[PDB]
């Protein structure tokens, strides 16, 4: 029950986020729609340097780190609206930018992941 | 926040019994075009198709020589808040 | 927009518990491809695609439940971030086969579920 | 629930002043393995390298002839809850 509070206190506010910055940006430039692109990045950031900060930490609280990774970076990234919008694009006959865009997502996101994780692997 | 509606409906080319129409596409991700025409004042079915998402013109033939028609195109597009709905219509008047 | 807000949260929190839930559960289970992870994207990617037809459908239908439904719900439970990370890790390990497949099943499962859901509605209705 | 320490621990094969060392991998994403050896006997210092998550296998050298190690494994290894952390180690006696 504090775990199922870590969930979503950090879910909730990573939802809210993604919301707020998908209604924000995500008509700016609709072949790949940047609110849902950075909400996805920004967590694959967080979480990169989550894995290389919790592992050098072995004692921290295990509600923190599921407050971060199952809550906030679980909440704040999405895989469905990748899926509407890769999905939309199909039925436009639009195949350049939904493959870009799966391409885009999937790497941008591990690119973030590294980055996060080298960061704080290299500043240690 | 972004109109959905396609603008600058018009005729580029027309013969007595087509007409060729063209229109801008809206800054959203237009899955389809649907394009209606029928008589002007009513007295006849209003008929429609669809076009794909990527063209911005339609033929639309087997017109009657010398009659006003109503023609309007809406699009069917995705957006974040809605899916997939439909636009509402921009609508041209035309005498063949 | 805060009656919107409480749709997001709700929505999420479900979602999110559910992620949660199914993720501790099953994840342990099959290391190189967790299915609690594919699960819930799975699942999202379906729940979509019949939110997709079905909302077409209705464009009446009040902005609080399907914003509930996809920014709350599919948006909580599907997650990119844990791929992201299960996939590093397998790069780590030197486990290219399964980074590799881990990302192409993701992707394309949830196209898939995705078009099943918005298909078997339209084929419905 | 599933279990992140290697099982079997094992030499292989030794010379007096190296031994090859094997184990089973743990049922989890192992990013690397650690091994430790020292002398049994007394506070020699224990030393400790990785060898990749893919190997199962590894090689200690410089050792003494006809002297007691201690030998240990140990996971740096990616579970859901968890994400990176480390594993409780397996251990066994050798003597060269
Ligand atoms: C990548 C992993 C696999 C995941 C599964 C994805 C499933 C793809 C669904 C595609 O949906 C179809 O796409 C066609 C083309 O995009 C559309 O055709 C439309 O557009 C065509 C050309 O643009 C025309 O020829 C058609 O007549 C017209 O209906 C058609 O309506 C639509 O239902
Ligand atoms: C898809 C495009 C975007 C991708 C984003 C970038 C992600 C790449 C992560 C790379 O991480 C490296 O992976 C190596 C293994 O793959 C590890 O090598 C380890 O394992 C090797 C053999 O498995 C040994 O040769 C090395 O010495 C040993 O350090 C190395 O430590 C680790 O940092
Ligand atoms: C030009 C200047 C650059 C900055 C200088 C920093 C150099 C040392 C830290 C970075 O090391 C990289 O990342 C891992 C360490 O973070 C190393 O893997 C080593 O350590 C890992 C565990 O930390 C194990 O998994 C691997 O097997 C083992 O090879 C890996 O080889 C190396 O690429
Ligand atoms: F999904
Ligand atoms: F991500
Ligand atoms: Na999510």
């Amino acid at each position: 029950i504090k775990s199922l509070f870590a969930v979503i206190i950090g879910g909730s506010v990573g939802c809210t986020l993604r919301w707020l910055l998908s209604t924000k940006f995500n008509s700016l430039f609709p072949n790949l729609p940047p609110g849902t692109l950075v909400v996805n990045l920004l967590a694959g950031l967080i979480i990169g340097t989550a894995l290389a900060y919790f592992l050098r930490q072995p004692h921290l609280d295990p509600f923190w780190k599921l407050m971060i990774t199952t809550g906030l970076c679980g909440g704040l990234s999405t895989f469905s609206t990748i899926s509407v919008e890769v999905f939309a694009l199909l039925q436009a006959g639009n195949y350049i930018w939904a493959l870009t865009s799966v391409l885009v997502h999937v790497i941008g996101s591990l690119i973030m992941t590294a980055l996060g994780f080298f960061i704080i692997t290299i500043l240690f | 926040s972004v109109s959905s509606v396609p603008t600058k409906l018009e005729v580029v080319a027309a013969t007595p019994t087509s007409l060729l129409i063209s229109w801008d596409a809206p800054a959203v991700t237009v899955v389809h075009y649907v394009i209606t025409y029928g008589e002007t004042g009513g007295n006849s079915p209003v008929q429609e198709f669809t076009v794909p998402g990527s063209k911005s013109t339609a033929t639309i033939s087997g017109l009657k020589p010398g009659v006003d028609y109503t023609i309007t195109v809406y699009t069917m597009y995705y957006s974040y808040s809605d899916l997939y709905s439909y636009s509402s219509p921009i609508s041209i008047n035309y005498r063949t």
